[PDB]
């Protein structure tokens, strides 16, 4: 069987700005089989209350899902993106970098 | 409601068109079927349709509109092997399969030469009674029953002769009492 | 030799008993379907199954039951038997779901509140009448099968120990000799008819069959009556000569 | 609306 | 202009956890609009679309019965399929199905599709023709042959070609302020060094409906491409896409470099470079 490493992005759905809410964004794609794990950060802690959409799946046949929560924005608070799969010996982070 | 048929029965002459339509409800039924059913018998299957349009087997024509939401059936040149009732089927998703009430059709044969009668019969004596026999009537005359009763009469009932090229209507009629097969009428003679 | 095959083809039920109708098909189709057929309206879906190991509720699943534990099989099982489930019961099959169905041959069942109530028919063969000969050259042959109770039953001609089909025509369903019980007995009326050079002929032998499906040996008969089992009667008549 | 014929077990 | 309506289909085995998983979403374009969820308490097609929630209920008690259909009929392939190819009942595998239709710009009927996989890869598929089957292998050459006796092909075209564009027509009427949109693109850039002598130009285009865009980068006039970072396109989660293209540009080059950006909601294709 072959496998597929997901794709990892971690964004948000507006341009941040400081006091304004928002929604933090991990978009995972790429990635085969289905079965994945996705967490959301706040200065490396748990977000509790995230959300996911339904799966599918691309023209050859990977998957993507996007886990989202809704943030406000400081200059002090770092987010990140947490993500295991099968494809992964150990949870791979991803910082959310507003000024990419 | 959900399947709604041509209600009958539907008398047609011998070689005439016979029309049968069929509504259903849900507007997003894939699949639709025509079932031809002798009685006593099983459903059997004239034709499926998925798409819109017409849809020809022989003298049979089934014609599909999703829009309308009706499926049809047209017999051409009536046989008197057609005299069936003809069934509506139409799928609403997964194993729902759901039929209508179903179209009787009768095909009246062409007595050529009606030569109606009311004859007697006498038993071969193994049972006791006596019957009387409404036989070679026209096609278009109707039998009822029941004057007393404690009397019985059939429906009109065609047999065929195959050998002699020659069909008839029959009627049976009897009772116990004083009786007379005379009198066993009520219908237009 | 790929078909679908129902069992029993006719059962009478007491009221409150178990029944379960067999069902088979070897065409390797995927959804099979349940039905019953009363002589007031059209088939009504009451199972169906898209394919094995599954099951799904039709139109009037109440009082009934199904299982699909392989591809071949579905039974229909009754839980308790009521005069209202007295009806025709019809298995289908199809390839997949929304394909065309193929149907099996039927199972006529009768639910009676008892079974002192079953009776088989008196079969009596009627010759034709000497007018009939004289103006229209032709014999008809009227049977009455009366007495019967229910109306599963088939009547056919036999004509020198072989079934005639031409000249024959018979009613399409039996008739209730008494409309005022809900728990009479029916009549059936048919008619065989030969030329003149045939029934004349004295040495022509003609029988009218009437087929009685009624109790099996498993069935508890205890009342003071022959038992009306599924059996054959048959009336016979010979052709005179003047 | 998604498919209700076509469907078969491989 | 053109549209579309697809399927999609995913059922996994999971013997050492317990019963199978099976995840049915419908799309009209880049929107879902319906999800079935087997792990869900429902066991119902459900909306997520504001304008499918107006069809009654003959449309979601049918939509229902079809997939369970699908998922019970998906069950049925995990356990042939594990035979066709000599896998073991402890092991987790994945079948897949997409179909769907095209139309153009008259929302006619442009091109069907129905394809199937296996563990992420090929099994069968529709031909364009929506008559024949290509069989990935030599497992597969069974399936074509029993789809071919059992006329699959024909069933599938009759909805490919019908029932498949009239409804992606009635979706796309019952949700004109939603389908028939275009959402312009909004584009910024932004400029990082990478190390000396070194410097970043990435072309952002945000809040873009539908997903389709192309983000290219040139030098002064020529198309120097395959050098460069292209991410794919990302759902925003408010029914809009984002997408950005980044090129690695010497220190003092900067201003010798531009965006080439393309979208149905531009009348003509936008020019971008730094500062």
């Amino acid at each position: 069987m072959i496998q597929r490493t997901p794709k990892i992005q971690v964004y948000s759905r507006h341009p941040a700005e400081n006091g304004k809410s928002n929604f933090l964004n991990c978009y995972v794609s790429g990635f085969h089989p289905s079965d994945i794990e996705v967490d959301l950060l706040k200065n490396g802690e748990r977000i509790e209350k995230v959300e996911h959409s339904d799966l599918s799946f691309s023209k050859d046949w990977s998957f993507y899902l996007l886990y989202y929560t809704e943030f406000t924005p400081t200059e002090k608070d770092e987010y990140a993106c947490r993500v295991n799969h099968v494809t992964l010996s150990q949870p791979k982070i991803v910082k959310w970098d507003r000024d990419m | 409601k959900e399947v709604e048929q041509n209600s009958g029965p539907l008398s047609v002459p011998e070689g005439a068109i016979a029309s049968l339509n069929c509504t259903y409800s849900d507007r997003g039924s894939q699949s639709f079927f025509w079932y031809r059913q002798y009685s006593g018998k099983s459903p059997e299957l004239i034709m499926f349709i998925y798409s819109n349009g017409d849809k020809e087997d022989g003298r049979f024509t089934a014609q599909l509109n999703k829009a309308s939401q009706y499926v049809s059936l047209l017999i051409r040149d009536s046989q008197p092997s057609d005299s069936a009732t003809y069934l509506c089927a139409v799928n609403f998703g997964g194993g729902k399969l759901i039929f209508g009430q179903g179209t009787e059709l009768s095909v009246k044969p062409n007595i050529q030469n009606p030569d109606p009668a009311v004859y007697a019969l006498r038993d071969s004596k193994s049972s006791d009674k006596s019957v009387c026999l409404f036989t070679d009537f026209d096609s278009q005359t109707n039998v009822s029953q029941s004057k007393d009763s404690d009397v019985y009469i059939t429906d009109k009932c065609v047999l065929d002769m195959r050998s002699m090229d020659f069909k008839s209507n029959s009627a049976v009629a009897w009772s116990n009492k004083d009786f007379a097969c005379a009198n066993a009428f009520n219908n237009s003679i | 030799i790929a078909g679908i095959t129902q069992a029993p083809t006719s059962q009478i039920l007491a009221a409150g008993r178990r029944m379960t109708l067999r069902c088979t098909q070897d065409m390797r189709h995927n959804a099979m379907y349940w039905y019953r057929q009363d002589l007031g309206l059209g088939l009504r879906l009451i199972h169906y199954s898209n394919t094995a190991g599954t099951t799904g509720k039709g139109e009037v699943p109440d009082g009934y039951s199904v299982s699909r534990a392989n591809t071949d099989d579905f039974p229909l099982t009754l839980a308790s038997a009521v005069p209202s489930q007295t009806s025709v019961y019809f298995c289908a099959s199809s390839l997949s779901f929304g394909t065309e169905a193929f149907f099996g041959q039927g199972t006529r069942l009768t639910v009676v509140e008892d079974l002192n109530k079953v009776f088989p028919p008196e079969v009596a063969v009627f010759e034709p009448s000497e007018a009939e000969i004289s103006h229209t050259q032709k014999a008809t042959l009227v049977c009455l099968a009366t007495g019967f109770y229910p109306d599963h039953v088939e009547l056919s001609w036999w004509v020198n120990g072989k079934e005639v089909h031409s000249g024959v025509c018979t009613d399409p369903q039996p008739l209730k000799e008494q409309p005022a019980l809900n728990d009479s007995r029916y009549a059936l009326s048919s008619r065989l008819r030969v030329s003149a050079t045939f029934w004349q002929d004295p040495r022509n032998h003609f029988r009218c069959q009437v087929q009685f499906y009624g109790l099996s040996e498993a069935d508890a008969w205890a009342a003071a009556r022959a038992a009306p089992v599924t059996q054959i009667v048959s009336a016979e008549a010979w052709g005179r000569a003047d | 609306s998604m498919l209700g014929i076509g469907i078969v077990p491989v | 202009g053109s549209h579309s309506m697809r399927y999609f289909f995913t059922s996994v085995s999971r013997p050492g956890r317990g019963e199978p998983r099976f995840i049915a979403v419908g799309y009209v374009d880049d929107t879902q609009f319906v999800r079935f969820d087997s792990d869900a308490a429902s066991q119902r097609m459900e909306p997520r679309a504001p304008w499918i929630e107006q069809e009654g209920p003959e449309y979601w008690d049918g939509e229902t019965r079809k997939v369970k259909a699908h998922s019970q009929t998906h069950r049925v392939d995990l356990g042939t399929l594990r035979g066709y190819y000599n896998q073991s009942e402890a092991g987790s595998h994945t079948v897949q199905r997409m179909y769907g239709c095209d139309v153009g710009s008259d929302w006619r009927f442009l091109r069907g599709y129905h394809q199937y996989a296996y563990d992420g890869k090929d099994y069968i598929a529709l031909k364009e023709d929506l008559r024949s089957w290509t069989a990935a292998d030599m497992a597969a050459q069974t399936t074509k042959h029993k789809w071919e006796a059992a006329h699959v092909a024909e069933q599938l075209r009759a909805y490919l070609e019908g029932t498949c564009v009239e409804w992606l027509r009635r979706y796309l009427e019952n949700g004109k302020e939603t389908l028939q949109r275009t959402d312009a693109p909004k584009t910024h850039m932004t400029h990082h060094a990478v190390s000396d002598h070194e410097a970043t130009l990435r072309c952002w285009a945000l809040s873009f409906y539908p997903a389709e865009i192309t983000l290219t980068w040139q030098r002064d006039g020529e198309d120097q491409t395959q050098d460069t970072e292209l991410v794919e396109t990302r759902p925003a989660g408010d029914g809009t896409f984002q997408k950005w293209a980044a090129v690695v540009v010497p220190s003092g080059q900067e201003q010798r470099y531009t965006c080439h950006v393309q979208h149905e909601g531009l009348p003509k294709p936008l020019t971008l470079r730094w500062e």
